[PDB]
């Protein structure tokens, strides 16, 4: 998987194998973590209320929770969330 | 020729950050952008590759003006240039000084020309230094009733009270009578002295009929000066600028001609060196009158930059790094007048009660694109929230036609595709 | 309060001022009716249904209703609707 | 033809739901977050592109079509490089 080069990898994969390829899939999958709030990362936003995320010096984010759906179809909830300026809705 | 920027930093907010970001992007440049904590929501820090808290424990609307915080955070980011924008430090010479004693490039003038501008006593000097015609009126500030006597007896009759600490309207009232005179003297005298700082006023002839033209002057480090072409802007609400016609509707070739020259012989005399803009003003019978000089890039340069099709912000960042305009292909013989086009400003001021603005949430937005629908949205979004702190706008909406009429026939169907509602 | 006056709305302010006022400002205020059907006038849409409106032959739009929020500030609610092709929310 | 002159270059892109990895095997699902690109010689034609929207298996699969314009063709192809990188489709 992947076209990363590091040795710091190898030698953590060859430690352990199993947890390496999952700890690989899942920073694949959700992309860049431990840039949450702790309370953020540990349960999650309250309702309808703004707090702030940041990724770099730069990056920094803004999310606001809108509002959650119910079953729709399939058992998709519709999750509305707002950006710093717009709104978003997840599948 | 010269080091170039690899950063640049933007010191405002709303359609001026977005394309600022556009055109640095376009070149293969780093972005970054400031906001306070109540402009939070806005879309204007997401098209940017860093943004940055500032003025955490002031004025929602003095938190944009705190010097050394901006100075503090080009410092630590490694920044290379800063763009003032218009309207947020852009005319303030003593931000221009601060930015060169830190090491950062001024995307702009020099703090020097910046200083000559602004009151209206040098640049009136200026103007009347060599032609470039003015309107009469006192050189000195008036502050007494009897001079305003013998100003108002030797030149004419009905006169308007120009105030200064603002270019803005402040006081701009007429007079038609004598028992009117002394009271709104009175009372324009009280308001100066109470509410603003110096009671500096002028007496000067009211143009019945007014109608002016912009120019847009753009020059470099070399002493090259480049104008692009005039611009029509009459429509005003009260002294609101309301909607802008890119070419000139009906000048003659000969004032034309005579206006572009007069632009350019006092951009050169002040030696002045970016994006500047010329005002002017004309009389029915033709009477070039000269009104002031902006230092900075106005609102409505989109509208030339359409004609033209040659990239304001593009020239200016190249001349910010040294390039002469030769070297950029820009010749005054080079650049042509193709077809026409029509501005409007989209706002939230209720046109019915007195232009009161309106605030609130946006529950429906829309937008329209056509073949010669050109879109700026500033903060214009879905379950947007418009702030009574700063400025109105919502969306800048440009038409391009081969036509005058064609042009607002266009801009009449995209405004009539746009929803906005709540 | 008139905008649309005919020789039959004197005739019904002849007979009945009071019930007209109330009327006319209570649909101007809510826009014109007589589009829905009785299952929307009287009770209204529900979550996770499409239905149908027919303003006027030429016309004939489509509403999904998807969600309401919950009242926070200025008892002033946002509900999320979803006309022919986009998604509104209402004040 | 004595009328009509040449006046600068551009470009034609469409943007399409297709997989340019495996076979460019078109893909169906429901669009999360849509934003937009215009700019100096960007001109848009929304086909069918908004929040929530549903893309059908059975229809064509063209999302919008993107011009860009320019005076010569390297800044053409660099406005609708930048143009390209500001629209965001996830999902
Ligand atoms: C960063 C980039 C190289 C790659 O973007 P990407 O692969 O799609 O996703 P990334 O997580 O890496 O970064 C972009 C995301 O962070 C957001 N964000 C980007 N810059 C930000 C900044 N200074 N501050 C706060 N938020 C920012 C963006 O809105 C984007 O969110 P979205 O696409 O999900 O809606 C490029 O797409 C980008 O966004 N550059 C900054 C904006 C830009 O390039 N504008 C071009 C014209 S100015
Ligand atoms: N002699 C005059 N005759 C008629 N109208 C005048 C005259 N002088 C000024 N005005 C009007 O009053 C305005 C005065 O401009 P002023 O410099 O006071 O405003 P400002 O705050 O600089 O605004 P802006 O630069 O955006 O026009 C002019 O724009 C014009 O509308």
């Amino acid at each position: 998987h992947g076209e990363e080069v590091t040795p710091e990898d190898v030698l953590s994969a060859a430690m352990y194998p199993d947890v390496f390829a999952h700890f690989k899939d899942f920073t694949a999958t959700f992309g860049p973590l431990d840039s949450l709030n702790t309370r953020l990362f540990l349960q999650g936003p309250k309702i309808a209320e703004e707090f702030e995320v940041e990724l770099e010096r730069g990056k920094t984010l803004h999310i606001k929770a809108l509002a959650v759906s119910d079953l729709n179809r399939a058992g998709q909830r519709q999750v509305f969330f707002e950006l710093n300026g717009q709104l978003r809705s997840i599948l | 020729e010269y080091k170039p920027i690899k950063k640049v930093m933007v010191a405002n907010r709303g359609e001026i950050a977005i394309r600022v970001f556009r055109a640095c992007t376009e070149l293969g440049i780093r972005t970054v952008a400031i906001y306070s904590e109540q402009d939070t929501g806005q879309m204007h820090r997401q098209k940017a590759d860093e943004a940055y808290l500032i003025g955490r424990g002031l004025a929602p609307v003095q938190a944009y003006l705190h010097i050394p915080d901006i100075i503090k955070v080009a410092k630590e980011n490694n920044v290379d240039a800063v763009h003032p924008g218009y309207g947020f430090l852009s005319e303030r010479a003593d931000f221009a000084q601060a930015c060169q004693d830190a090491g950062v490039r001024f995307i702009g003038p020099s703090p020097e020309v910046v200083r000559k501008m602004g009151d209206k006593v040098e640049a009136r000097a200026i103007a009347i230094a060599a032609g470039v015609p003015v309107v009469p009126g006192t050189d000195a500030p008036i502050t007494s009733l009897h001079e305003a006597h013998e100003f108002s007896n030797t030149y004419g009759f009905p006169i308007i009270f120009k105030a200064a600490y603002g270019g803005g309207g402040r006081g701009m009232r007429v007079v038609h009578s004598y028992e009117e005179l002394e009271e709104n003297y009175t009372r324009a005298y009280s308001e100066a002295l109470a509410a603003f700082g110096n009671g500096a006023l002028f007496v000067e002839k009211f143009i019945e009929k007014p109608r002016h033209i912009e120019v847009q002057i753009l020059g470099d480090q070399y002493g090259n000066i480049l104008h692009l072409y005039e611009r029509d802007c009459s429509i005003q609400r009260r002294h609101q600028k309301v909607v802008e016609i890119a070419p000139a509707a009906h000048l003659d070739p000969q004032l034309r001609t005579r206006l572009t020259s007069d632009s350019v012989k006092l951009a050169k005399q002040v030696g002045y060196e970016n994006a500047g803009t010329v005002e002017f003003l004309v009389d029915r019978h033709g009477k070039h009158y000269f009104i002031e000089v902006n230092s900075r890039l106005q609102v409505e340069h989109t509208v030339t930059e359409e004609i033209t099709d040659v990239d304001l912000v593009h020239a200016q960042i190249h001349v910010a790094e040294g390039r002469s305009l030769p070297d950029l292909g820009l010749r005054q013989e080079n650049i042509r007048i193709n077809g026409c086009a029509i501005q409007c400003r989209v706002t939230t001021e209720d046109p019915a009660r007195s232009f009161q603005p309106d605030t609130g949430r946006i529950e429906v937005f829309r937008s329209g694109e056509g073949m010669g629908i050109r879109l700026d949205n500033a903060s214009a979004f879905q379950g947007a929230v418009i702030s009574p702190h700063y400025d109105s706008l919502l969306v800048k909406v440009i038409a391009h036609g081969k036509d005058h009429p064609t042009a607002a026939t266009k801009m009449s169907r995209a405004l009539a595709e746009f929803r906005v509602r709540g």
